[PDB]
């Protein structure tokens, strides 16, 4: 479960949000 | 001209000749005829269960053939039959069923002689069968009494 | 309606397709008139 | 049973009755619209552009010659020496 | 019953698609006819599987007309009904002879005398439902049928069924 | 009928295009899904190939894109998808291997394992009434066990 | 007996008898192969045994050496009950009053049950049946 | 194509709004790291 | 028996999480839905063991479990403890403790006897807050034939 959430988190940082585009992974 | 059909085309090769057995003739066939009439009493159609009823192919092109439907340029036809109550004999067989005849016993329904005879182990050795029959008719034919006991067999005598 | 039958042998799938002229129909019919069968086959069964 | 291409023992030479088959049916598919394989020099009358493709052998078919035993042979008509 | 077999077909080709890509056309051809079709030997044809190891053997010409003929031997997902065989429905048309059980791609028929006696059909509903005592045969309702008689006739096939034993009914 | 005796083309022993002898190939509603929808994928994949150069919603969407690679004559087979759908409570080809893993063990026909993981009972007597091939042949404790295990494998999507 | 087997299939001695004679256990009713197919196979229902109206089911027959129907329906019930018993209270410790009391206990239930008194100490019998089924099952 | 719309958008909102008071109903009550991650992924 | 089932939803759990290993490993990240989707099938998986198991914990703790006779002890002996290690990761027990430590109740309020008031208030409080849901919930709601035409313009019938 932990390292699960360790991965959970760093996904999370790579998120980029845009309405028209939806989610980019820089 | 004729309509398509969705059966498989094939030619036709192998042709095979044998007797019509009553039970198949039954088998084939759909009607009886019993009238000897050929038309119906009103003097028009047919006579329904005669010598030529709708139960069989029809001509005119306007009459339909009930079995088939479809014309006549596209009925094949179809097979009545006649059950007798007393059997008859073929003429092209007349001479066939009595050489069978003078080839088995009237009794015991035994082929006369037996395999013990020289003769016959020679004529069964044959791989014709018209010749076999030939030559089996022309030793049966001469014995005119089975057996019921023969020296190295069926009763009857 | 596509639809076959043979009647007597219980038949109603298996059903073969051939052109021969009216002449030999009628051949084959007289001969069934006669009682004798020219059956007719599409494979070779003595091969 | 379909005889390998080293035992074939038939004459190589096409025949007349094979020559006229093979005309006549390829003429039969040219009239069907079949792709023609030969540039044509004007011609309108499909057995000419047959025979001009038996010219030149550009005829895309394959003789099954029959042998008496029940056996057969492939002989394409590219191979086969016409004349 | 959803079975698997290799069946094999007579594709007739016109002497117009003699292409060096026939043989997609014959693949082509060997979906069109086959996949949504019925046969009466083999049942209603789902689906073909192995679409890219599709044998062609050898095509030949038959004599008149010109056109090609291949024998195509290949594996198909079928459904063959059977005689006295368990299966799920949904109603679609109602009858007063009984309601219409659609199994896949069959529309199978329950006969009303093949029914209970406290089953009652009903008219005055819309659409019409066969009320029991304590179960409604709607249309969109889901009724376990058991088969009784199947008919395979040429590229179309019916059957017969019925909820009248135990463990049957409405799902 | 229902007595283990099914037709020619359905008997026990059938023959592949190869040449060689293998069992008749049974399916129960449950992995019959997963093959359709499964041999659909790689026939997208094969016709996207060449042109280079909440569980009804998907289902129903699939069955859109798939209907859109064929021809549009075959929508009874997506029709047979949704009755199969609505009709399946099985999921993943590995607790489907699990479950010919529990058939398999007590040595039955293909046909009585196929009616039993296609069918959903609580008892025995419920798999002996719906199944007439099966009376006797297996024990009853197995079933309920077979059904026990199942009834655990079962999950709402 | 050699007279009644079936009541349209009542002599059927010089028809050879090939067939048998099933009873359903919920009628106690001869009834020959050729009729009970057809019975059962038609539906549920009751058989025309001397006016019968008791619904002879689907399957669930027996073949039967003739014991009389009292012995039939006592062994029949005394296994179930038997079953439904199972070992409580008697091969627990090695008592001989206690057991001896328990199984007269069941032959008195099992005496109530095949001569029916007046359709209320059975009743509380069958209670006892489910008592002692959900004793089994716990 | 405004229907998509209506249904996608309204079962958006209901999955909000509802998923959002399961969430604070399940914050409120290795069980506890398993709540820890439910919140979360809520 | 329940094991049975737990070593099945471990297997889909190494699965799943072998393949966000295969998506992981690439150099760009690929799609997101199939990256929520598996990590989806993992939350799912450790959901499902983790019921099951508090489901049976009573009857795991009435067993005991080591090696027979029957076992290849004489050669590995350190494989043999690591099979049976009742003993966590040091990961999990220490930032455990040190969780632990920043609960907002330690042992000292275990010497002053005072636990059960708290989670009275809590579940008190848990009760409020449905009722306001409750209330937030109840406040929303949830011309002519063209063949007869042309017919006209070519025979000129009405
Ligand atoms: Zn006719
Ligand atoms: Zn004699
Ligand atoms: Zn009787
Ligand atoms: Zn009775």
């Amino acid at each position: 479960s932990y390292h699960l959430n360790s991965t959970l988190e760093s996904l999370y940082d790579l998120i980029e949000f845009q309405p028209s585009q939806g989610v980019h992974y820089k | 001209g004729q309509q398509y059909s969705s059966a498989p085309l094939r030619t036709v090769k192998e042709v095979q000749f044998g007797l019509f057995s009553p039970e198949e003739v039954r088998a084939i066939s759909v009607a009886k005829i019993r009238f000897p009439e050929t038309m119906d009493e009103t003097q028009t159609r047919a006579k329904i269960g005669g010598l030529n009823d709708p139960r069989l192919g029809s001509i005119d092109r306007n009459l339909k053939c009930q079995t088939c439907q479809e014309g006549m340029n596209e009925c094949p036809g179809h097979f009545g039959h006649i059950d007798l109550a007393k059997p008859v004999f073929h003429v092209g067989f007349i001479a066939k069923i009595k050489k069978v005849c003078e080839c088995v016993c009237m009794h015991c329904g035994k082929l006369l002689l037996d395999e013990h005879n020289e003769l016959m182990r020679q004529a069964l050795a044959i791989k014709d069968s018209k010749k076999r029959f030939a030559a089996i008719w022309t030793l049966c034919k001469t014995k005119m009494v089975c057996e019921t006991d023969v020296p190295s067999r069926g009763g009857c005598g | 309606h596509n639809q076959f039958e043979c009647k007597g042998c219980d038949n109603k799938i298996d059903i073969y397709q051939i052109h021969i002229p009216y002449a030999a129909k009628l051949l084959f019919q007289e001969l069934m008139a006669m009682n004798i069968t020219p059956r007719l086959y599409t494979d070779r069964s003595r091969d | 049973k379909a005889i390998p291409k080293d035992q074939r023992a038939t004459t190589p030479y096409m025949t007349k009755y094979e020559r006229a088959r093979i005309l006549g049916t390829r003429a039969l598919q040219i009239s069907m619209n079949a792709p023609v394989f030969v540039d044509l020099e004007g011609e309108t009358d499909p057995l000419r552009i047959a025979m001009k493709e038996l010219a030149e052998k550009k005829i895309p078919l394959v003789i099954r010659r029959y042998l008496p035993d029940g056996s057969f042979e492939d002989w394409s008509v590219e191979e086969l020496i016409v004349d | 019953m959803f079975f698997i077999k290799d069946l094999s077909l007579n594709i007739t080709l016109h002497p117009s698609f003699f292409g060096p890509r026939m043989k997609q056309y014959l693949k082509t051809k060997l979906l069109e006819e086959v996949e949504g079709s019925c046969t009466g030997k083999f049942g209603y044809i789902l689906c073909v599987l192995d679409y890219d190891n599709i044998d062609i053997q050898r095509g030949r010409i038959l004599p008149t007309d010109g056109s090609a003929e291949f024998n195509v031997k290949y594996r198909a997902v079928v459904f063959k009904p059977f005689k006295g065989e368990v299966v799920d429905g949904t109603v679609v048309s109602c009858s007063q002879h009984g309601f219409e059980v659609q199994v896949g791609p069959m529309k199978v028929f329950v006969t009303k005398h093949l029914m209970p006696q406290d089953l009652t059909f009903n008219a005055g509903s819309n659409p019409p439902s066969y009320q029991s005592s304590e179960d409604v045969i709607t249309i969109k309702s889901r009724i376990r049928v058991k088969i009784e008689g199947c008919i395979s006739q040429v590229s179309s096939i019916h059957a017969i069924g019925s909820i009248k034993e135990d463990y049957l009914g409405a799902i | 009928a229902a007595t283990l005796q099914l037709g020619q083309e359905f008997q026990l022993k059938q023959i592949n295009h190869q040449g060689e002898e293998e069992e008749l190939i049974a399916l129960n509603l449950s992995e019959a899904r997963l093959v359709i929808k499964e041999a659909l994928v790689e026939r997208r994949r094969a016709f996207k190939r060449s042109q280079k150069k909440t569980r009804e919603k998907e289902l129903e969407s699939i069955d859109v894109l798939l209907e859109q690679t064929t021809g549009g004559n075959n929508k009874d087979l997506k029709n047979t998808m949704q009755y199969l759908t609505n009709f399946s409570r099985f999921r993943d080809q590995e607790t489907v291997g699990a479950v010919i893993q529990l058939l398999k063990s007590t040595g039955l026909h293909p046909f009585e394992v196929a009616q039993l993981g296609s069918l959903a009972c609580d008892t025995a007597d419920e798999a002996k009434t719906l199944i007439p091939s099966l009376n006797n042949k297996i024990s009853d404790d197995e079933l309920e066990r077979i059904l026990k295990e199942l009834s655990n494998l079962e999950t709402l999507y | 007996e050699n007279k009644d087997m079936c009541p349209i299939c009542k002599t059927d001695r010089y028809l050879s008898p090939d067939v048998k004679f099933l009873v359903n256990p919920e009628c106690y009713h001869r009834i020959c192969e050729s009729c009970v197919d057809r019975i059962f196979s038609l539906g549920p229902a009751q058989c025309p045994y001397k006016g019968c109206d008791k619904i002879l089911r689907k399957n669930k027959f027996k073949t039967q050496i003739f014991d009389d129907v009292e012995v039939e329906k006592e062994v029949d019930i005394r296994k179930r009950v038997f079953n439904v018993f199972n070992k409580t209270i008697d091969d627990f410790n090695g008592d001989l009053v206690e057991y001896n009391k328990y199984l007269e206990e069941v032959e008195d239930i099992i005496y109530k049950l095949d001569h029916g008194i007046d359709v209320a100490k059975t009743e509380e019998k069958l209670r006892t049946y489910e008592e002692l089924n959900k004793q089994l099952i716990m | 194509s405004n229907q998509a719309l209506y249904e996608k958008l309204e079962q958006t909102r209901t999955i909000l709004s509802v998923k959002l008071a399961e969430l604070i109903n399940m914050t409120t009550i290795a069980v506890a790291t398993t709540s820890v991650m439910m919140v979360n992924n809520q | 028996q329940a094991l049975d089932a737990v070593r099945m939803r471990l297997a889909q759990l190494t699965h799943s999480l072998r393949r966000i290993r295969d998506e992981m490993s690439k150099a760009e990240l690929p799609q997101w839905y199939t990256l929520q989707s598996q990590l989806n099938v993992t939350l799912s998986q450790l959901v499902s063991v983790t019921s099951t198991l508090q489901h049976f914990q009573e009857t795991l703790d009435s067993t005991v479990v080591y090696p027979l006779p029957k076992f290849p002890t004489t050669s590995h002996e350190s494989l043999v403890t690591t099979l049976l290690r009742k003993k966590n990761i040091p990961e999990v027990d220490e930032w455990m403790k040190y969780v632990r430590e920043t609960s907002g109740v330690t042992t000292a309020l275990l010497k002053d006897e005072e636990i059960e008031k708290l989670l009275q208030q809590d579940r008190e409080i848990t009760n409020w807050a449905r009722t306001t849901f409750r209330n937030e919930y109840g406040k929303h709601d949830f011309p002519f034939n063209v063949d007869d035409v042309l017919k006209f313009t070519f025979t000129g019938e009405k």
